[PDB]
């Protein structure tokens, strides 16, 4: 399972790099446009950014909290990824390691970092609490998956609604789902990772030794582009303008006054994005209250 | 043993064990010792030429003055250490605006201090960076001081090198301050103490216990009131061990929460469980076990011979505690409680009034008096004191010192000398803090 | 390792003189020069750190743990790492699931030393980690831990030890340690070619011989967990069982001078 | 009169000529007339090693040759090789440098000789003349365009070995001569490899034949009139060549049979294994260096 | 709540550091010459790693082969007994750690002349010992070591450090007990230059630190790379004036 | 891994066992005079108590298809079982424990570990009259 | 938990349960698996205790490592229903065990072929009121029987007799032993311990030819 491509294929987008072209379409700096649609469910969405396509869920059941943190519920994300996506990957690989370079991202995106709050999601301590799950599916790559399931995670955690709880010691009343509504969940702040995509024109010693900066740096690799890179930066951050995590694990080397000056890009960027899910959210469930409007006079 | 660094610079293994939750679990941390440790004073010219700025770029401020309160010679011009013990013996002395302007704080008696109380902690931590002009609170690192660190000799506890150590802090105090003759006076309460230097073992030092420094100041008259200190009819009992009730606490043995003290019956008083529903009372004087209202303590259940109708193993009381819950069920006859230990006192500075059957008139001397409080709740508290004609017919603050056995009120001392009974002025300013109510006017630190 | 057939003879040949003969020519009872280093890892309740002669390289870890003595049965666990190994392998398992038994709590173990109250003791963890080998490594491995052992300082108690009637969460010193007292057992390789044993079997040795032994010493004698060996698998025979009863005077007359100088403080 | 070697050192983890010296990251000039060669990189001037050693400058080529690395494979050499692998028409076998050398299935001494023209059933029989981790005699003939290098065995003096003893050493401390078969009192013979292998083996009429049947060049057999007399004095010019080892000593052939006289001392062979007393005959023989040539 | 002190206003950290001071840093060199050409030991304070490398040698298998380059394999050994506490189960395929073994190698695809050793192997291998927080850039400073200490083609120093933030002060050189007590960036530098390889934050900062933050470790990284050289240059007199 | 999924499927799918049928009705091990046990057993009907059963098939010689006598060998353990009697303590000592918050609280359930017997049993209630039986 | 079984809802568990020289037997049976090529059956019931436990033969089977001039054993140790002997307890018997057939198997008739040994502890009866060291000589003698039946070269019956905690493993009608093991037991019991191993070697191996030359 090897993708093959011709030396001279690489050297022609390294050319465009060197007169500041690229084949997608967009500028170096700029991000593709996002579909966002959710399905009947809650925590139920179809997130869309032009090839790459991904589709996950939001689901939650009764389960004990562990002795560690007997104060809190149970959460986790599942990212196995299927070969349906791209013939490149194993049937459900959780040892590969871009797998890992998907995972432990969306693991300090979500569960370090915390986005939601697990101590709501405690029923009664130590007796019932939620297990909230996140099971994340890859549909067909043309990369920026780790932005991706950045995003469509955080798109479902926004959609999804528990349903009505009561307690007497052991008898736990979960009530109908239709008598008694669904209730949505705690974020605490809504994070947005960007994938950056590094390509040295040169060899390694005029990065190394060559003081000249000179190393160009996009938004958003596609599939051909992603094949080539050099080095691999991934920051998230939010709208209180803190930093979530970054990662440049390795790669090619690179200068700390480029970080700086590419990480501020990403802020006008994604803020804008994030108000986009805000409206939509609202704009679907006015569209729920509305079909709500148009059923209640209708019954 | 250490080693060294090129810079000059030691480093060594300090190494313990964390006995938390009856665990042995070691813990060892590298140490270091530095030699740029300021002595943090106007009159000394050598430690402002090892002083660097700090991440934000700023040389500190060497605030204790060339002048003290000069004394009789042999003291002269001098400052003041403290013992950790006379602090937990007297911390508001320390916040008389009268005296004590002038104070090292050592390092390990800030540890001692965050090691027993944390807002006690929080006062010294005020003071110092909240010394002014007036007063001047400095704390040095003396363990951080490569000339004053110390070790753990061979056959030590570790109250020895406290003292040892507090010993060595004033050693080489004097000896940077034989330049400018301010001497450094060494404050303690240990007969132990003040046993070492009676032959003077080492150093020439100045080891005074409080009242042997609080009998040479030029106004100690009015501050000996704030000296913190048969009468016995029965004894009263003790209050368990630290390993009682760390077992008596998982085991579910022992309960904890907050006790109200009635004043239409002020020998009665329940509490809230979390285990339980119904306010459990507990009667008795000596099963009240001289704690005070609104406490935080630690109770234990009482056998059915002792529950009111309105053993050496615990396998029988957690059975007779389920019982219990049977009782709270009947609401005809329910359990009583005692308390075993007190989880914390809930004191502070009080303001009460004296008695007049207390106080002689003709006697100048130093006598007792019981306070009878504003709290209607809390007992009187017998205050050994001289200027009680003076201080009758006038508010005054007090602070709790201890409760020992025999005492069935407790050892206490007046704090403040507040003014005249009914004058409108004394009575807006109790009114104040005992409803809580900050009133002082913003301190040095706050301007800037 | 692979050898060359032609060796195969001369060293099995060499080593069944009947003047036996080792590739490095020791007399037939001597061991190989090694290095002990202990008491360095001061996070520890002890450390250890041997050094073999082919460079092989383990150490030994020792971390304590307070525990109830009733709830559990074994008070002594034994955990072991070989480099460049999974832990699915055969050498790691059998080897770690030797040692177990060879300190069972009173069988060369006196439990008693380790017990804290009438209801706690000390949970104990022999933690191996071995860098590399070349040899059928366990009788070098027990030799850190015996030192290990000599190595290994605990927290005094404080409080009493009798807590059925009034249950008191015991209580230790912040810096006062007692040493372990203690007196460990020791492992020996053997190893039979026709009608020699060497001792310490060397790679080379370790290779050619018919069969070999493990013997376990303690407490200044012979004593159980005792295993007959396998080496390679090329070249495996039987043997005389009075070959066997030669092997364990032969051990036993040569022992204690071994011990005796690691008994050296 | 012991068995080990038991001395204690306890609470600690470890006990605790001018030319060039040079670092990697590190520039050495930037002179654009040198030449940039092995141990260099650069940038247009930037003269910059990549290695810890030594700047060679020869005449305008500067190069850094390193200290520390694995053995360099150099044609004509006389090396020993263990067998690793057999290919097609092919062999792998252990340099113990960076990789295997390669040995073509032509490339061997035949038994009987040319007279045995090639065939194709020969390599139907690859195992029959030559198996795994065997021992031999090899002489490097050239090298492929990475600096992997091939053997063979172009005379009947290489061939595969016996009648004796392995022992390994770094390769660092064999010095070069135009010589490398030497047969030492005791008749017998050290086949010193430059590589850093080397093996013992009794004197054979070949050897002798050196300074005045053919069908057993691929035989596990020995003489088989091997004394204990033989055997035993392999092992005395065994321990003394680890001797020298771990002395970090230059090999002379003159060193080794002073390392066997100053060994005299000693009659129990297995006190050779001593960490001072191979310190101590290596201290010997510096002192004896100190008056001779 | 934390019943103790951070940071002091009179300067000082928990042994008494400043904010721009370090451990003590110790490496050694050649401490294993019987196990591999690569044996370099480290100590920067209770950070105490052995580290190994091997190569360039032969595969295991001829499908791990390439014709073109170096393989590097990242083998990360945590005990039990690293921590105080003891850890309950075996590391050898958690997830945590592997990102780790991505990490290296991505950060070391480009020191190493890869081209210059093709069908061959290298392999790198670790033991974490005592561990005392900084642990990211502690095994990074010990990779610098190994890979010169057989003396691999390369072209420059790497430095690793973790520098912490209380609240606006930067901390050069934390321990863990000031590792769980805020937030923390550690840092691949490499050589004298204002390049990087590494750089991961776990935790939460806010933006506009960051620039000074990083602005801060490099002082600290051209220091880390200063003590390994002449240490090992000591070392390199060492040799020479005693072989010859 | 089809195998053990495939039976418990047509099990659900056979409507054999309501789980009236895993209704645990247990005893109180009185502690009576002098240091004697009699566990207290009600019957003919505050915590509840179910039974989950497994199996464990080891097949040896497989010479074809399993699946017919994979279902079959199932069937006659099926109506061996015997259900043990399960009992709790009197009044069990493992109660009530509560755990601190951050200036709140909370209270464990007490743990009534269930017990069956060393000795008492009562058979398995099965809906006979679908006890299938396979054939391929 | 574990997502390749179904190991029921977590918060289940197990029922439990409180309190409220001699002979042994065999019966030894071959030739009953036909995925094999050697079978072995073996009841055993001693006193408290009854035990039965399988023995199964795969070879020569393929080699996708490399060359090799003769043959492979590989041998496995699975619990059965009731008992759990632990992990590492178990594979240091399979240690012990290729130990002594290396003595006895004709490896070199077998060149680059490979051995594979299935053991079942099938179910074990400890009625009593070094629990896996009472096992160990049944399991040689089961081993035999099923290498008896793929019919392969084996020099000799060699077995294993038993004496109290203590393992010795014969050949030549005694005259050599093969596979040592002791534990705890006396000191220097061990000639003792020759014989009554001895005389139950003498006893098996007659019982083990009889259930084949009879067949």
């Amino acid at each position: 399972k090897d993708i093959e491509i011709s030396a001279s294929e690489s050297k022609f987008i390294l050319e465009a790099l060197r007169q500041n072209y690229r084949l997608d379409g967009r500028s170096f700096d700029q991000f593709r446009d996002v579909e966002i649609t959710f399905g009947k469910e809650f925590g139920d969405v179809s997130v869309k950014m032009g090839n790459t396509k991904v589709h996950c869920r939001i689901s939650c059941q009764i389960a004990q909290p562990y002795e560690d943190r007997p104060f809190e519920g149970l959460f986790v994300i599942s990212t196995e990824i299927s070969p349906m996506a791209g013939s490149q990957f194993e049937n459900g690989n959780i040892t590969g390691e871009d797998e890992v370079l998907c995972s432990r991202i969306i693991e300090k995106s979500v569960r370090r970092s915390g986005a939601l709050d697990v101590e709501g999601l405690c029923i009664v301590a130590g007796s019932k609490c939620w297990a909230v799950r996140a099971d994340v599916h890859f549909l067909d790559c043309d990369g920026g998956f780790i932005d991706a399931s950045c995003i469509a995670v955080m798109a479902g955690l926004m959609h999804f609604k528990k349903p009505d709880i009561t307690v007497h010691g052991e008898q736990i009343i979960v009530h109908p789902v239709n008598e008694r509504e669904p209730v949505p969940l705690g974020i605490l702040h809504i994070p947005i990772c960007v994938t950056f995509s590094f390509f040295n024109p040169q060899d390694t010693e005029e990065n190394i030794k060559g003081e000249t900066n000179s190393e160009i740096s996009i938004i958003d690799a596609t599939l051909k582009e992603e094949l080539l890179r050099d080095g691999v930066l991934t920051v998230t951050l939010n709208k209180n303008r803190e930093v979530v995590q970054v990662s440049k694990a390795g790669g090619l080397p690179m200068d700390a006054l480029t970080l700086m000056k590419c990480c501020h890009e990403a802020y006008s960027i994604i803020e804008k994005i994030t108000d986009q899910i805000l409206q939509l959210l609202k704009e679907d469930s006015e569209k729920r209250n509305k079909y709500a409007a148009m059923l209640t006079s209708e019954n | 043993r250490r080693k060294r660094l090129a810079d000059g610079l030691s480093v060594t293994q300090k190494v313990f064990v964390r006995s938390r939750n009856g665990g042995a679990t070691k813990i060892v941390r590298e140490h270091y010792l530095r030699s740029d440790i300021p002595c943090l004073s106007r009159s000394c010219t050598k430690c402002p030429q090892i002083v660097v700025p700090d991440a934000q770029n700023e040389l500190p401020k060497f605030i204790l003055s060339d002048s003290p309160l000069e004394l009789s010679a042999p003291i002269g011009k001098h400052y003041v250490v403290l013992d950790t013990n006379v602090v937990l013996q007297a911390i508001d002395l320390l916040e008389n605006p009268n005296c004590f302007f002038d104070v090292i704080v050592p390092q390990i008696v800030l540890d001692e201090v965050r090691n027993k109380s944390y807002p006690v902690y929080t006062r010294l931590r005020t003071l110092c960076r909240d010394s002014d002009d007036h007063k001047r609170f400095i704390v040095f690192h003396n363990e951080f001081s490569e000339h004053t660190f110390v070790e753990r000799l061979p056959n030590e506890t570790i109250n020895d090198r406290n003292d040892r150590a507090i010993r060595k802090t004033c050693q080489w105090y004097s000896e940077h301050l034989k330049p400018y003759d301010i001497n450094v006076v060494l404050v303690t309460n240990d007969r132990l103490n003040r046993e070492a230097a009676t032959k003077e073992v080492e150093s020439n030092i100045i080891t005074k216990s409080l009242v042997q420094y609080i009998e040479l100041l030029p106004n100690a008259d009015d501050i000996r009131d704030s000296i913190p200190q048969t009468f016995s009819d029965f004894t009263f009992p003790e209050y368990y061990s630290t390993a009682r009730v760390m077992g008596g606490l998982k085991n579910g043995v022992l309960y904890q929460g907050n006790i109200q003290i009635s004043e239409y019956n002020f020998l009665e008083g329940s509490v809230s469980l979390p285990r339980f529903s119904k306010p459990v009372l507990i009667v008795g004087q000596k099963n009240l076990n001289r704690a005070f209202n609104g406490d935080q303590v630690i109770v234990e259940l009482l056998p059915q011979s002792e529950w009111k109708a309105p053993v050496i193993s615990d396998k029988q009381r957690r059975l007779l505690a389920k019982d219990a819950m049977i009782a709270q069920r009947s609401k005809k006859i329910q359990p009583t409680a005692k308390v075993v230990y007190i989880q914390r006192r809930s004191w502070r500075q009080y303001v009460g009034q004296l008695a007049p059957s207390s106080v002689d008139p003709q006697s100048s001397s130093t006598q007792n008096v019981f306070v009878i409080l504003m709290d209607k709740c809390l007992p009187k508290v017998r205050i050994r004191t001289r200027r009680a004609a003076e201080l009758l017919d006038k508010r005054i603050v007090i602070s709790i010192d201890s409760w020992p056995t025999t005492h069935k009120y407790p050892l206490g001392h007046f704090v403040r000398d507040l003014g005249t009974i009914e004058s409108a002025q004394a009575e807006t300013e109790a009114l104040l803090l005992e409803h809580d109510v900050e009133y002082r006017p913003f301190s040095k630190k706050v301007l800037e | 390792m692979s050898l060359s057939v032609a060796e195969k003879s001369y060293l099995y040949d060499s080593l069944a003189s009947t003047p036996s003969i080792r590739p490095d020519g020791r007399l037939p009872h001597q061991f190989r020069p090694i290095e002990i280093f202990t008491d360095f890892l001061p996070s520890s309740n002890g450390s250890s750190r041997i050094i073999a002669s082919d460079g092989s390289e383990c150490i030994v870890s020792i971390k304590s743990k307070v525990v109830d003595h009733h709830v559990e049965n074994e008070l002594l666990q034994v955990d072991v790492d070989i480099a460049g190994q999974r832990d699915d392998a055969l050498v790691v398992e059998t080897i770690t699931s030797l040692l177990n038994k060879v300190l069972k709590s009173g069988s060369g173990v006196d439990s008693s030393k380790l017990q804290l109250t009438k209801k706690y003791s000390f949970k104990i963890f022999v933690d191996v980690l071995v860098i590399s080998s070349h040899s059928h490594p366990v009788s070098l491995i027990s030799f850190a831990i015996y030192s290990a052992l000599n190595s290994t300082y605990l927290p005094k108690l404080i409080s009493a030890f009798d807590d059925l009637e009034v249950e008191e969460l015991p209580t230790f010193h912040d810096y006062d340690m007692v040493k372990l007292d203690i007196n460990p057992p020791l492992v020996f390789i053997l190893a039979v070619v026709g009608n020699n044993m060497l001792l310490d079997p060397a790679a080379n040795e370790s290779e050619v011989a018919n069969n070999g032994l493990i013997i376990s010493w303690s407490n200044g004698k012979i004593t159980s967990p005792i295993r007959s060996v396998a080496l390679n698998d090329s070249n495996v025979k039987s043997f005389k069982p009075h070959l066997l009863k030669q092997g364990l005077a032969m051990v036993e007359k040569y022992a204690p001078d071994v011990v005796r100088s690691l008994e050296n403080l | 009169s012991e068995v080990i070697t038991i001395t204690k050192r306890n609470g600690a983890f470890q006990n605790s000529s001018d030319s060039q010296i040079v670092t990697p990251g590190e520039l050495v000039t930037d002179d654009p007339i040198w030449m940039r060669g092995h141990g260099t990189y650069f940038l247009d001037n930037m003269t910059y090693s990549s290695v810890a050693g030594t700047v060679s400058r020869v005449n305008r080529l500067l190069s850094v040759i390193p200290l520390k690395g694995r053995y360099a494979p150099e044609t004509g050499d006389h090396v020993v090789g263990r067998i690793a692998e057999v290919g097609n028409k092919r062999w792998k076998v252990d340099i113990g440098g960076k990789q295997h050398a390669v040995l073509m299935l032509g490339s061997v001494n035949l038994p009987g000789g040319i007279l045995r023209r090639k065939s194709e059933s020969d390599e139907l029989q690859m195992r029959s003349f030559l198996k795994e981790g065997d021992l031999l005699n090899a002489e490097v003939q050239s090298l492929f365009q990475d600096g992997s290098a091939s053997l063979h065995t172009r005379s009947l003096k290489y061939g595969k070995l016996r009648n004796g003893m392995f022992c390994q050493v770094p390769s660092s401390l064999i010095v070069r001569a135009k010589n490398h078969t030497h047969n030492l009192p005791g008749n017998i013979t050290v086949v010193l490899g430059v590589n850093g292998y080397i093996w013992l083996r009794k004197t054979s009429q070949m050897d002798l034949a050196r300074d005045t049947s053919s069908w057993q060049i691929y035989s596990d057999e020995n003489d088989p009139s091997i004394s204990n007399n033989i055997r035993q004095a392999i092992c005395r010019y065994a321990n003394v060549i680890k001797a020298l080892a771990f002395c970090e000593i230059g090999i002379t052939q003159q060193r080794i049979v002073s390392a066997y006289e100053a060994s005299m001392v000693y009659s129990n062979v297995g006190e050779l294994i001593e960490k001072n007393v191979m310190e101590s005959i290596g201290s010997d023989i510096l002192t004896a260096e100190k008056m001779r040539g | 709540m934390s019943r103790l002190e951070i940071y002091s206003p009179e300067g000082l950290r928990l042994d008494g550091r400043r904010w721009n001071e370090l451990r003590r840093f110790e490496s050694s060199i050649n401490t294993h010459p019987h196990a591999a050409d690569g044996s370099s030991y480290m100590e920067q304070g209770n950070n105490k790693i052995i580290t190994l490398v091997k190569g360039p040698k032969e595969p295991r298998l001829k499908s791990q082969m390439d014709t073109s380059k170096a393989l590097l394999n990242v083998s990360v050994n945590i005990t039990k007994f690293s921590k105080f506490e003891r850890s309950k189960s075996s590391h050898k395929n958690e997830r945590r750690v592997l990102e780790i073994q991505t990490s290296l190698v991505r950060m070391f695809e480009k020191n190493v002349m890869l081209n210059i050793y093709p069908r061959t192997v290298i392999d790198i291998e670790i033991h974490v010992l005592e561990q005392d927080g900084g642990i990211m850039g502690s095994l990074i400073n010990g990779i610098t070591l190994a890979l010169i200490d057989a003396g691999i083609s390369m072209f420059d120093y790497i430095s690793g450090i973790s520098v912490g933030l209380y609240d606006t002060t930067p901390l050069l050189d934390t321990n863990s007990l000031e590792e769980n007590a805020m937030s923390t960036v550690t840092l691949g530098v490499v050589g004298k230059s204002e390049k990087l390889s590494l750089l991961l934050v776990e935790d939460k900062i806010p933006l506009d630190r960051l620039e000074n933050v990083l602005a801060i470790g490099i002082a600290g990284a051209h220091r880390v790379r200063d003590l390994m050289d002449e240490e090992l240059r000591k070392h390199a007199q060492k040799r020479v004036s005693n072989a010859s | 891994m089809t195998i053990s999924q495939k039976l418990h499927d047509s099990i659900l799918h056979s409507r054999i066992l309501p789980k009236k049928a895993l209704k645990v009705k247990a005893g109180v091990r009185s502690a009576n005079e002098d240091g004697t046990f009699s566990v207290l057993y009600p019957d003919e009907l505050k915590r509840k108590w179910s039974y989950v059963l497994y199996a464990k098939i080891v097949v040896l010689s497989r010479t074809g298809p399993v699946f017919d006598l994979c279902w079959n060998s199932l069937m006659y353990a099926l109506q061996s079982v015997k259900l043990p009697r399960a009992f709790i303590d009197e009044r069990a000592s493992d109660l009530r424990m509560t755990i601190r918050t951050r200036g709140r609280s909370a209270t464990i359930r007490e743990t009534y570990e269930i017990i069956c017997d060393q000795t008492k049993s009562v058979p398995l209630m099965i809906n006979a009259k679908n006890i299938a039986f396979a054939s391929n | 938990q574990d997502r390749r079984r179904l190991l029921g809802p977590a918060a289940a568990k197990p029922m439990a349960f409180s309190n409220t020289e001699s002979e042994q037997e065999l019966s030894l049976h071959t030739g009953f698996i036909e995925n094999c090529n050697g079978s072995a059956l073996v009841e055993a019931r001693s006193l408290g205790h009854q035990t039965s436990l399988i023995t199964a033969v795969y070879g020569p089977r393929s080699i996708r490592g490399s060359f090799t001039s003769q043959g492979t054993i590989s041998i496995q140790l699975k619990n059965g229903l009731l008992e759990k002997y632990n992990t590492n307890e178990l594979k240091e018997v399979s240690s012990f065990l290729m130990g002594i057939f290396n003595s006895v198997v004709n490896l070199s008739r077998y060149p680059k072929s490979g051995i594979d040994i299935f053991v079942y502890l099938t179910y074990d009866k400890d009625l009593t009121n070094s629990q896996i060291s009472s096992l160990i000589p049944h399991c040689i003698t089961s081993i035999t029987l099923a290498l008896a039946d793929a019919g392969i070269e084996l020099v000799d019956m060699a077995g294993a007799g038993e004496a109290n905690g203590t393992v010795v493993s014969f050949i030549k009608n005694g005259e050599e032993i093969v596979g040592f093991w002791k534990d705890d037991g006396d000191d220097e019991d061990l000639l003792e311990c020759l014989d009554r191993c001895k005389e139950q070697y003498n006893r098996y191996r007659d019982l083990m030819i009889s259930c084949l030359m009879n067949q």
